[PDB]
RNA sequence: AAACUCCAUAUAUAUAAUUUUAAUUAUAUAUAAUUUUAUAUUAUUUAAUAUAAAGAAAGGAAUUAAGACAAAUCAUAAUGAUCCUUAUAAUAUGGGUAAUAGACGUGCUAUAAUAAAAUGAUAAUAAAAUUAUAUAAAAUAUAUUUAAUUAUAUUUAAUUAAUAAUAUAAAACAUUUUAAUUUUUAAUAUAUUUUUUUAUUAUAAAUAUGAAUUAUAAUCUGAAAUUCGAUUAUAUGAAA
């Protein structure tokens, strides 16, 4: 390096005005690197799905004609019922 | 080798290995559970070989320098020369397989 | 209180719901919701630059924060199953569950690595 | 199992010559806490000592008058009261 | 924060009360850094199960809460 | 079962304005072999050996049937029966899963000279794969009087990719050094072995092996590193 160094340093500097970066000569800790890191938030947040989808529910709402009929449902309800009748079904839930 | 006595080393070498290689070997045997009959049996060039070879490295491994390769090449000299205990053991060898003249099945 | 387990009223993710799962996206939505923030904090504490006293309350603050704020708090689940280990990312599942879908062929390109 | 140092034969003292045990004192100054010499005879060869923490900077002898310094060393650009009332929030405990 | 820029370690704490009067801190923080700021009061560190009662001296001061509060209860062997 | 299958191979065709180039390539589509032919020598028209001439022609992967082991899994998930429903359901703060007498597997590093360490910029030679929940180049600063190396910090050039980065592959090979080793050194001479020789003087079971264990200081990630994380430095230097 036969080039003198205050030279390279102003050099550096003109270079980062006249693009947007930033000149740190002296090699502090400025904190650049806790902002310019881009926010991953949103990508997180959409991880197990669009929690707006059609439901069972919605298919009597939409199609109101059409009775249709959810089958894991009616099978836990004929369960219950089932646990109802031989002594089985859930104790009556405390209030206090 | 070449360089102690000026005459073809790889020659020399075949030689030694041809000298020193056990013609045959006592293979032991279970012998259908009864004593351990041993049979001299014939050995292929390789094998032949291969025994001169870990005699030679054990005898030049007893040498004194650092380098192996100039144990080595001071222990194929001798060889060539005509001084080993390599020597002494394939003697006793043949002896051992001349004894059990008529163990061989074929015959 | 009774009508919520969490703080803030949240959705329900939609297919496999599970009380870890439940936990989880609740936990990932307040870290999307307040990530700036932290963020700004996080610059805040870390400035050898501003006055000492502003960094010490940003550093508290920070503190402070609680359970569902933290991006370290988030752990990636099987979506079709509730799981936590062996979790692929490019498809969020499960070792088994992965295989399982796999092999059916649910997987947009996924197939037997033979060679 | 006892662990001793075995006795020799004792020397006899005569009676009227025993010897008063005068042992080999030296005139020390002690500097208390403050700079308030005093003179005590002392058996340790050493002619002056000051000390720090005495009865003269004690708060029971008068009451109407080092990992904290490397922490104070590798701390100091902070400069850590104020600090106290900032960081002391009495809700939680 | 344990490198020496950025720290040292703090936690929110009930200590002005207790330096006015002798009331110990019940802490459940264990990973708070020591300061000068609280030397000679009373500390009530978590150690999973029971609160341990310490005093704090000029010794403990770079230290963390939790270093004096041992959680595991020392081993020993049923020779049988 | 074999075969079709995939990878890899050989050949052909197509495409790539040979700056996304590596055409010595990549990728679609074919063809190719579970190789063929002939002379002989043994055993009975064939089958093994040998020889020859024709060929790129030589592997690996997936596939592991029926039954069985009441083999493993109700902790991927689901479901039967059964039990809990202010609790065996739900949330937070800390602790634990890392405890340590002996014992048992798997590994890693070692116990030095057919083997370890320094160095090697017209940068000796690869492949496969990753980089929008990123990959981080050059360069400056400190550790460190030059600088390189290694480690951090400073700050983001380029590219979301046959285009840029991770990343100058490493052993190799070459010079140097190496205690145990008076199998060396350094003072004299010595000389047609001179990075060396000879003579005479003095040079008197763990190292210049190993890296466990610990002390202090820094750095990294994170809101947080005490229980309980990862580096770097200066010391420590068990066992073997
Ligand atoms: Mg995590
Ligand atoms: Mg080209
Ligand atoms: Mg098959
Ligand atoms: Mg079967
Ligand atoms: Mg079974
Ligand atoms: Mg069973
Ligand atoms: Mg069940
Ligand atoms: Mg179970
Ligand atoms: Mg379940
Ligand atoms: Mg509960
Ligand atoms: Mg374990
Ligand atoms: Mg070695
Ligand atoms: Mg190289
Ligand atoms: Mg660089
Ligand atoms: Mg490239
Ligand atoms: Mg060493
Ligand atoms: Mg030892």
């Amino acid at each position: 390096m036969n080039v003198p160094k205050a030279r390279l340093l102003k050099v550096a500097e003109l270079s980062a005005k006249i693009f947007d970066q930033n000149f740190n000569p002296s090699g502090i800790r400025t904190g650049s690197k806790i902002l310019n890191e881009r926010l991953k938030g949103p990508s997180v947040a959409s991880y197990y799905g669009n929690p707006d989808i059609l439901k069972f529910r919605h298919l009597k709402t939409l199609y109101p004609d059409i009775e249709f009929v959810d089958l894991e449902e009616q099978y836990r309800l004929s369960m219950v019922e089932a646990k109802k009748r031989r002594g089985k079904g859930a104790p009556k839930k405390m209030k206090k | 080798v070449y360089c102690q006595t000026r005459q073809d080393p790889i020659q020399a070498l075949e030689k030694s290995l041809d000298e020193l290689a056990p013609l045959m070997m006592t293979k032991t045997f279970n012998t259908g559970v009864a004593k351990a009959s041993v049979i001299p049996v014939p050995l292929n060039k390789r094998q032949r070989n291969r025994i001169a070879w870990n005699w030679i490295v054990q005898s030049a491994n007893q040498r004194v320098s650092s380098d192996f390769a100039v144990r080595l090449g001071e222990e194929l000299t001798a060889i060539a020369k005509g001084t080993s205990s390599a020597f002494e053991k394939r003697d006793q060898i043949h002896k051992t397989a001349i004894a059990h003249r008529a163990y061989i099945q074929l015959k | 209180m009774g009508n919520f387990r969490f703080p803030i009223k949240t959705k329900l993710p939609p297919g496999f719901i599970n009380a870890r799962i439940l936990r989880d996206n609740f936990k990932r939505q307040q870290f999307k919701e307040n990530e700036i923030l932290v963020k700004s904090l996080k610059f805040i504490a870390r400035n050898m630059n501003l006055p000492t006293k502003l960094r010490l309350e940003a550093q508290l603050k920070l503190n402070a924060l609680p359970n569902y704020m933290r991006s370290t708090q988030i752990k990636n689940r099987c979506v079709d199953s509730g799981h936590a280990r062996f979790v692929l990312s490019d498809f969020r599942l499960c070792r088994y569950q992965f295989r399982e879908n796999a092999l059916k062929g649910n997987l947009p390109g996924v197939k037997k690595g033979i060679w | 199992t006892r662990i001793t140092l075995p006795r020799r034969p004792a020397k006899k003292i005569q009676l009227g010559k025993s010897r008063p045990a005068i042992y080999h004192q030296f005139n020390v100054k002690m500097e208390l806490s403050d700079g308030s010499v005093v003179i005590r005879r002392s058996q340790y060869p050493k002619g002056e000592i000051r000390l720090i923490q005495d009865q003269r900077n004690n708060p029971l002898w008068n009451p109407s008058r080092g990992s904290l310094d490397r922490f104070n060393k590798r701390y100091s650009s902070l400069f850590s009261t104020v600090e106290l009332s900032e960081e002391n929030k009495k809700k939680t405990q | 924060s344990r490198s020496v820029w950025k720290g040292p370690n703090i936690v929110p704490l009930p200590i002005r009360e207790a330096m006015t009067k002798g009331t110990p801190i019940r802490t459940n923080a264990r990973a708070a850094t020591i300061l000068p700021q609280f030397v000679g009061l009373k500390f009530q560190i978590h150690n999973g199960k029971e609160y341990v009662p310490i005093e704090i001296s000029e010794d403990m001061v770079g230290h963390k809460l939790g270093e004096f509060a041992p959680t595991r209860k020392r081993f020993s062997y049923t020779q049988t």
